[PDB]
């Protein structure tokens, strides 16, 4: 069914951008912790060897 | 006296091996601690921001 012009376009666009930014921030945090895990694993491997 | 010396020599050699194992334990724990310290420093930097 046909509709009409969106009442508040800029607010919706801001919400979409905010969701994208939150996802990117979470992904970056996970990647940083993964790199720290890699470093710790390398150190532990060297010591155990 | 030779038997006593043999007992002492074997005991001291085994004790040296045990001490080496202890050094290994300390090294592993200290590596894990270094990683934890790096994480804490980054957390403090983020808090200051």
């Amino acid at each position: 069914s046909a509709g009409s012009a969106t009442t508040n376009p800029l607010a919706a666009l801001d919400d979409a951008i905010s969701s994208i930014d939150k996802f990117r921030s979470s992904l970056g945090a996970i990647q940083n912790r993964l790199d720290s895990a890699v470093t710790n694993l390398n150190n532990t491997t060297t010591n155990l060897s | 006296i030779a038997n006593r010396f043999t007992s002492n020599i074997k005991g001291l050699t085994q004790a040296a091996r045990n001490a080496n194992d202890g050094i290994s334990v300390a090294q592993t724990t200290e590596g894990a601690l270094s990683e934890i310290n790096n994480n804490l420093q980054r957390i403090r930097e983020l808090t200051v921001q």
